[PDB]
RNA sequence: UAGCGCCGGCCAACUCCGUGCCAGCAGCCGCGGUAAUACGGAGGGCGCGAGCGUUACCCGGAUUCACUGGGCGUAAAGGGCGUGUAGGCGGCCUGGGGCGUCCCAUGUGAAAGACCACGGCUCAACCGUGGGGGAGCGUGGGAUACGCUCAGGCUAGACGGUGGGAGAGGGUGGUGGAAUUCCCGGAGUAGCGGUGAAAUGCGCAGAUACCGGGAGGAACGCCGAUGGCGAAGGCAGCCACCUGGUCCACCCGUGACGCUGAGGCGCGAAAGCGUGGGGAGCAAACCGGAUUACCCGGGUAGUCCACGCCCUAAACGAUGCGCGCUAGGUCUCUGGGUCUCCUGGGGGCCGAAGCUAACGCGUUAAGCGCGCCGCCUGGGGAGUACGGCCGCAAGGC
């Protein structure tokens, strides 16, 4: 502690939306707000740290998924400070199940910047290198930061768990350890390793994050 | 109003079991415990104790599960899988020493009542009597 | 001596001719109207073999009467609802009995049949000799865990007390206003009323609008609610009396006094009916009009009351009652406390686990269990016929 709770991190939802498998991290109720016990919240950031840790050390690559307002940013800072895959404006059905179909897009988007930096353009009529142009800019908006992934990742990142329960539930379906910055509002059973805390206060995310990517570069 | 303690208490230890609880509660009786002894030794719960509950006597049993399963649905396996009452009020079944069932091919347990005391299927087999068949768990 | 059935799928066996919804085959699905592996005949093949098919009956398949081993929200199936007899079932702790229950010994469980072993017909069928097994019931002894019984205790079920609360719960009298319709007046001029548009109809015996007085019957506008009460059917003005049910608090008294319930008894919307009242409005039947070659104008029983019958429904939550366990979120009605909140009871909407053919249900379960009751066994014929019981009858079971 002591790092954690000036951060807001011990500040939950209200009693409206709280889900009782929850009730293990959650401390006590004031003025109406939940608050998350921060010494669990210690053991456990612990433990997911040690095995991000041992993950790092062993060669494996994570991917970063923030899906939120908020989290875009940092998300991207953090990732972009590592060399660690991320996906940020939105999660597209089927990026892990149907990790083949998305990797032709890759391709797509690569060979399509390859062909913008290339001379053969004085021929396309400058309608068809529009629709192209438009064509590689939603590709670079979507795909951007997942192009560093070359294979299936060794684990996930997610910040909402719930907000982002369809990348949760394709991690499961494979067999990929989760990692989740979950809150009150949360599953805990479909987090193997999770940080119980604050998922919104931008204060928060930007700690936990910047602590996990510095813990990433130091374990290489 | 209730008519069968001992239905009562494997309906609990059901459902209970069901929802993952790390603990439940059933009102204290002798006959009750000496069933919860017998589980606990097979090695079915993880334990039990006297409980004293506004001023009533209860037994709390202590569930046991398996580990964490991967994938979709991680819940643990349980360890009880499947609990039926067999001798019911307004129909009592009793079985001879030749009519002791077998459960699972041994890999469950049936509970006698015998004239010597609440005895597993094994137990009534090796000393050689018969009773009351209460429930078999596997 | 080698025959008999079959070759569309069940179900192992495929081609050519005759055929053209004809002759025919068929256990089911069905095949046949000119290119039939389904009909008839050939060749070939399959199955069995001194036999092969067919018909009749029983069991199985049929978990399709379900004890092993079913179901009732919408597939067939929860009684219209209460109270309750017989019966079935039943809290916690000790003690006596050993009726059920379990165990041991023993008598019986004839022979033959079934099983095992060994033998005789050259084998087998067949037979012989031994050995067990055997549901059940006597008889003697042993055990007391669970049922039973008896005796003594306990308060967690149930009931009572005390102090409060809400409510269209019911019965009996009394009376408040707004309409509607008539009667008696005053003034009033030509229509009123009605429809999709009209007609019938009323009005010069002065209608309709409107003012005042009187009579009579029926129903309670806003409040009003997705609200409340009741076991259902149901219950709305207000006042008073006599009563039924229910919730919370104090834990104060009792010691299991409980649950369900075949028959019985009682209640039971609306519409009918008998004997008497009442009748404003609406209105079956009925008298009229008219158009789309239902709708408007009138009107009887009836709807209103007292007593006595009738006992029926989509009488529905299409979900029997009682008790226990299984995440929560939100909106309401009503209590209590230390009053952002805790704690009970009732009514809705989402939704964990779970369940279901699915729709969906989900702490007011259609989830997980226990006890008792009532029903279901393909569709019609048919809620029909006969017989019985209940009604004045229509009709009801």
């Amino acid at each position: 502690v002591k790092e954690l709770l000036e951060a807001g991190v011990h500040f939950g939802h209200e009693r409206k939306r709280w889900n009782p498998k929850f009730a293990r991290y959650i401390y006590a109720e004031r003025n109406g707000i939940h608050i998350i016990d921060l010494q669990k919240t210690m053991e456990e950031l612990e433990r997911t740290f040690r095995f991000i840790e041992d993950l790092a050390m062993r060669g494996g690559t994570i991917l970063f998924v923030g899906t939120k307002k908020q989290a875009q940013d940092i998300v991207r800072m953090e990732a972009e400070r590592a060399g660690m895959p991320y996906v940020n404006q939105r999660w597209l059905g089927g990026m892990l199940t149907n990790f083949k179909t998305i990797s032709q897009r890759v391709h797509r988007l690569e060979e399509l910047e390859a062909l913008f930096a290339s001379p053969e353009i004085e021929e396309r009529p400058k309608k068809e290198q529009v629709r192209l142009k438009h064509e590689l800019e939603r590709l670079q908006k979507y795909l951007s930061g997942f192009r560093l992934l070359k294979r299936l990742p060794d684990a996930i990142f997610v910040v909402d768990p719930t907000k982002e329960a369809i990348a949760v539930r394709e991690a499961r379906k494979l067999f990929i350890p989760v990692i989740a910055l979950a809150d009150t509002d949360s599953d805990p059973d479909l987090v193997d390793y999770i940080i119980p805390g604050n998922d919104d206060a931008i204060r928060s995310i930007q700690l936990i994050l910047s602590r996990a990517v510095d813990l990433i570069i130091q374990a290489r | 109003m209730l008519t069968d303690p001992i239905a009562d208490m494997l309906t609990r230890i059901r459902n209970a079991t069901r929802v993952y609880k790390e603990s439940t509660d059933v009102p204290a009786s002798r006959f009750k415990e000496e069933i919860l002894r017998i589980l606990a030794r097979e090695g079915f719960i993880k334990g039990y104790e006297r409980v004293d509950v506004d001023g009533k006597p209860y037994l709390r049993v202590y569930l046991k599960y398996g580990p964490r399963r991967q994938g979709p649905d991680p819940r643990p396996e349980q360890v009880i899988h499947h609990i039926r009452r067999i001798s019911k009020p307004g129909r009592r079944v009793y079985v001879g020493v030749k009519e002791i069932p077998r459960v699972r091919r041994g890999l469950g347990i049936a509970i006698l009542s015998t004239s010597k005391g609440v005895l597993t299927d094994r137990e009534a087999r090796k000393l050689g009597v018969g009773g009351e068949l209460i429930c078999e768990v596997w």
